[PDB]
């Protein structure tokens, strides 16, 4: 199960 | 900098003439990921070759497996031709049944 | 013993050409089970293991939604990091991300991780505590301050200690047959004359799982890396792995040399002699 929303760099 | 591929050409099982097998070309340790890998039978590119999904190792270098089903004979020579930005000409590695 | 779940993301900018390409792959231990490719036609997370096919349509809807979001985030990141480093729009650049979790033999959470690379070099990593960041350079420190303010570590910690471990345990259960197996190496030796004076001894390990293995040569019990060649462990194509180690020895002295094979599926290490 992948990660949820990832914050931009 | 850029990292040149390590190349291994090999069979899934020790080769027996007349018995179905798989021909593998495993390229690893390279960067960037853009690469072309072709399997050759007597110098000629084999048409239907599959490959694994792009992944990479702990040091961030990429690896891929290219493969095709084949039946070894005594006469046929096989090779893997690897085209990468680090290589002025494609590197052609011959299949050795004990490597 | 222990197990792991890992996702590997690669994003590559294609200047002159179209959008950057994003490729994601998921593994449990050394077995891949899913893929997403932003160039493929389906535009869905796809199965790549028999035991993931029993997951319902909601599984695939969620994993597609989230990994598609990741792909847009990593495309945004390529232009952002090009700006950070003051690089031209002409060159191709790569963002890689690895993340996942380990569980012990009891199935309890051991550790989680998330680390990012730019052009094959470390960029920023989540620290072991899953509460702080280690940045590699000045550009990465901009990202670190952004993620500190956004409480990005909390999001990852809650995932790595929660759904990562819960869904890994589920995969290990659903794929007991594949994932909780150990395949001991089938071993043999070959022997080829180099000349009258020398010969090559090659020690083979075939058909083993997991990939972790040690091949070593000794001469009269002494560790021997002089004249030895060790190839990288390689996939057989059928879910097992292969490795060999060779040494060049004086003809007639083959008896002095032992190959030592260590693998999780071997209750005792093997010694092979020609």
């Amino acid at each position: 199960d992948v990660m949820t929303y990832i914050h931009s760099m | 900098i850029q990292r040149t591929p390590k190349i291994q050409v090999y069979s899934r099982h020790p080769a027996e003439n007349g018995k179905s097998n798989f021909l593998n070309c495993y390229v690893s340790g390279f960067h960037p990921s853009d690469i072309e890998v072709d399997l050759l039978k007597n110098g000629e590119r084999i048409e239907k070759v599959e490959h694994s999904d792009l992944s990479f190792s702990k040091d961030w270098s990429f690896y891929l497996l290219y493969y095709t089903e084949f039946t070894p004979t005594e006469k046929d020579e096989y090779a893997c031709r690897v085209n990468h930005v680090t290589l002025s000409q494609p590197k052609i590695v011959k299949w050795d049944r004990d490597m | 013993g222990s197990h792991s779940m890992r996702y590997f993301y690669t994003s590559v900018s294609r200047p002159g050409r179209g959008e950057p390409r994003f490729i994601a792959v998921g593994y449990v231990d050394d077995t891949q089970f899913v893929r997403f490719d932003s160039d493929a036609a389906s535009q869905r997370m796809e199965p790549r293991a028999p035991w993931i096919e029993q997951e319902g349509p909601e599984y695939w809807d969620r994993n597609t939604r989230n990994v598609k979001a990741h792909s847009q985030t990593d495309r945004a990141n390529l232009g952002t990091l090009r700006g950070y480093y003051n690089q031209s729009e002409d060159g191709s650049h790569t963002i890689q991300r690895m993340y996942g979790c380990d569980v012990g033999p009891d199935g309890r959470f051991l550790r989680g991780y998330q680390q990012d690379a730019y052009d094959g070099k470390d960029y920023i990593a989540l620290n072991e505590d899953l509460r702080s960041w280690t940045a590699a350079d000045m550009a990465a420190q901009i990202t670190q301050r952004k993620w500190e303010t956004a409480h990005e570590a909390e999001q990852w910690r809650a995932y790595l200690e929660g759904r990562c471990v819960e869904w890994l345990r589920r995969y290990l259960e659903n794929g007991k047959e594949t994932l909780q197996r150990t395949d001991a190496p089938k071993t043999h030796m070959t022997h080829h004359a180099v000349s009258d004076h020398e010969a090559t001894l090659r020690c083979w390990a075939l058909s083993f799982y997991p990939a972790e293995i040690t091949l070593t040569w000794q001469r009269d019990g002494e560790d021997q890396t002089q004249d030895t060649e060790l190839v990288e462990t390689r996939p057989a194509g059928d879910g097992t792995f292969q490795k060999w180690a060779s040494v060049v020895v004086p003809s007639g002295q083959e008896q002095r040399y032992t190959c030592h094979v260590q693998h999780e599926g071997l209750p005792k290490p093997l010694t092979l002699r020609w």
